[PDB]
């Protein structure tokens, strides 16, 4: 499909950044993500990024290490996760659905198995976060093969031979995290860029915007938001839907 | 892009976060300067001769193989300074640390051994040391945690996940890839993302150069076969290396078989796991069906990581090294019969190398052989783990 493809075009039509909410599915257990991610849309998540439980998450920081705790707490498992995810797009046909994967279960029983799977269930995209581009040949292959988008991070410390690989490896977006970056990446006509680092107020999304990036990522501030309510359910999805929407607010201008 | 491969044969790469490459490739480039450098290679061996003590004696062992036709010799690491064959390569990676201008040092450790090693190293070379042991590492090893903290290392408790030596790992990473600006990772094993497998090979590669130099002095040939146990294969490794081109040298490798392989409680993934991708590698581990890393078991914690490197992934898979299991009471028993026999202190990591060369001698007694063990440490740090064994047994 070309969810993302799709996406950007209406957000370049209505002049508006994208906004996309990273959780980890089955945080902090399957009912209640369901529901936490029904309501990140309700509020006008543009895409979402979902998190497969994994026992060594050694690319994420200590609000994430705890989410796949809560969720490992809750049993879950990369095949519950895949059926949450084929309920997701049942109920949700046109929002772009990005995992964010660690190569072991990935690799673990065949990667291209992991990605027919993915297309499957209806996924658009999978960032493998132990995967640089110099490892990347068989992951994004499989990927193409299965019309999923392989995404790319393009960190501060990139150089111009990495910011011509990810522009010519990743399609659905380029994850960012300068005006050079953004523009280079443009020249090497990469996939759209949404900024992903450290975003968690309104204003970081219309700076991201201003920058010259289509969108903005909140890797983690969501995350915090479950984390900081797990005793009450009814607040949880009442910020959830106040802060997406207040950050949704921020990339129409 | 790299200068040298990061693979042997499938297993090796470097699985890490795009973020952390910059860092892998400049430590690269790093180690083939210094590899080429006269100055460097003369600290180096300054500082193993005069400060860690190498040569090690190659002791032979009349007494434990007397009515047989083997002939033992033990590779005595555990008489280099801080007990075991870790002080070798953290010497070599510390002085790469300061060629890169880091004065900062991070490591991971399970046992404590790598942890006192990156301590000690950094207390003479004049780096600013934290060490990360995990929980469960820290409750116990009190004894090598005091050292550490009484050389001036921070050491970092990790709670994060099992709380173990692959947290430890994780959290390693988790810290180098925000500051390897000014830090260097001093990774513990021949293991985890190129460059690390190949580096440590090649800083503990005098363990095999000396072995060969004193067997040819003492015997007049070869040995049949050198025995080393296998964590993540750095003792054994460096064993092995100058051997690997003798093609008629046997190259044994013990993994820890913990209760029993049968029991799902071993260390012992190159023969009982299944390749996956983690640490930075592919190699073998151990992991479920779904592909969590799973836990690992041995008696002794030094031998406790659910991989292995990917070398030696490689040259079992080729048929130049053989891998075999040797389980908690086969090492405790070695354990004991050395210290009765010989008068030697094993750590209970070398235990699992001794107890397989002293099956290979009982169970073909007039098998002529001529057999090295790599005793990679002296084992002080585990006299109360044997104590508590032999009491509640009896
Ligand atoms: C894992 C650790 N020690 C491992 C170890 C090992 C196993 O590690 P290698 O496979 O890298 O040699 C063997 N012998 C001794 C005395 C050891 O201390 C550590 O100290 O962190
Ligand atoms: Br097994
Ligand atoms: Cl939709
Ligand atoms: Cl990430
Ligand atoms: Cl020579
Ligand atoms: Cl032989
Ligand atoms: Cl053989
Ligand atoms: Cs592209
Ligand atoms: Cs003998
Ligand atoms: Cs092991």
């Amino acid at each position: 499909m070309e969810r993302y493809e799709n996406l950007f075009a209406q957000l370049n039509d209505r002049r508006e950044g994208a906004f996309v909410p990273f959780v980890t599915l089955g945080d902090p257990g399957i009912e209640q993500s369901l529901k936490i991610i029904d309501t990140l849309i309700d509020a006008g998540a543009d895409a979402l990024e979902l998190g497969v439980p994994f026992s060594d998450p050694l690319a994420d920081g200590p609000t994430i290490q705890n989410a796949n705790l809560r969720a490992f707490a809750a049993g879950v498992t990369p095949a519950q996760c895949f059926e949450m995810l084929a309920l997701i797009r049942e109920k949700h046909p046109t929002i772009p659905i990005g995992l964010l994967m660690y190569a072991n279960l990935v690799f673990n029983n065949g990667i291209d198995a992991f990605y027919a799977r993915c297309e499957q269930v209806g996924v658009d995209s999978v960032l493998v976060a132990d995967v640089p581009v110099e490892e990347s040949a068989p992951f994004r292959q499989a990927a193409l093969r299965h019309n999923i988008a392989p995404i790319f991070i393009c960190p501060p410390n990139a150089d111009d031979d990495l910011l011509r690989q990810v522009a010519s490896y990743g399609r659905g977006y380029t994850y960012l995290l300068l005006h050079h970056l953004i523009e280079k990446l443009k020249e090497y006509h990469a996939a759209p860029a949404l900024q992903g680092f450290g975003i968690s107020s309104p204003e970081q999304v219309s700076a991201a915007v201003r920058a010259g990036a289509a969108g903005a990522i909140s890797g983690s501030a969501i995350v915090k938001i479950i984390e900081k309510n797990l005793a009450s359910p009814k607040q949880m999805l009442a910020e959830l839907r106040s802060f997406v929407s207040a950050m949704k607010a921020a990339s129409r201008a | 892009t790299t200068l040298l491969n990061p693979y042997f044969g499938e297993f090796g790469g470097m699985y890490v976060p795009q973020i952390l490459m910059p860092a892998l490739n400049q430590l690269e480039e790093a180690f083939v300067s210094a590899q080429k450098d006269p100055e460097f290679q003369a600290q180096f061996a300054d500082l193993l001769k005069n400060y860690a003590g190498r040569p090690t004696a190659l002791t032979k062992c009349q007494n434990i193989t007397a009515g047989t036709r083997t002939t033992l010799y033990l590779k005595r690491e555990d008489l280099l300074h801080g007990g075991a064959h870790k002080t070798n390569q953290v010497l070599g990676q510390a002085l790469l640390a300061k060629r890169m201008g880091k004065s900062e040092i991070i490591a991971e450790t399970g046992a404590g051994a790598h942890g006192v090693a990156s301590a000690l190293a950094s207390a003479l070379l004049g780096l600013k040391c934290r060490i990360y042991m995990g929980a469960k590492d820290v409750e116990r090893q009190s004894p090598n945690v005091f050292r550490m903290r009484l050389m001036g290392a921070e050491v970092i408790p990790v709670h994060s996940g099992s709380a173990t030596l692959k947290d430890a790992c994780n959290e390693a990473l988790r810290d180098w890839s925000g500051s390897y600006e000014t830090a260097h990772y001093m990774l513990g094993t021949a293991a985890g993302p190129h460059p690390y497998p190949t580096i440590v090979r090649e800083f503990q590669r005098m363990i095999g150069e000396e072995t060969k130099a004193q067997i040819l002095d003492k015997e007049g040939r070869l040995p049949d076969a050198v025995i080393a146990c296998v964590g993540g294969g750095s003792n054994a490794i460096g064993m092995f290396a100058d051997f690997i081109n003798d093609t008629s040298v046997g190259l044994i490798g013990v993994e820890p078989g913990g209760h029993g392989i049968e029991t799902g409680e071993h260390g012992a993934p190159l023969k009982h796991g299944r390749v996956g991708i983690y640490f930075g590698m592919k190699a073998p581990m151990m992991q479920t069906a779904d592909g969590q890393i799973e836990e690992s078991y041995s008696i002794s914690a030094g031998l406790d990581f659910p991989s292995v490197g990917p070398q030696h992934a490689y040259l079992n898979s080729i048929g130049r090294a053989d891998y075999v299991s040797i389980t908690d009471d086969e090492a405790l028993e070695a354990f004991k019969t050395l210290c009765r026999h010989e008068g030697i202190i094993p750590a209970l990591e070398s235990s699992h190398a001794l107890a397989h060369a002293l099956k290979m001698m009982r169970e073909q007694p007039e098998k002529e052989q001529l057999l090295v063990v790599n005793l990679s440490g002296r084992g002080d740090k585990d006299i109360f783990t044997v104590h508590d064994i032999l009491k509640a047994r009896g």
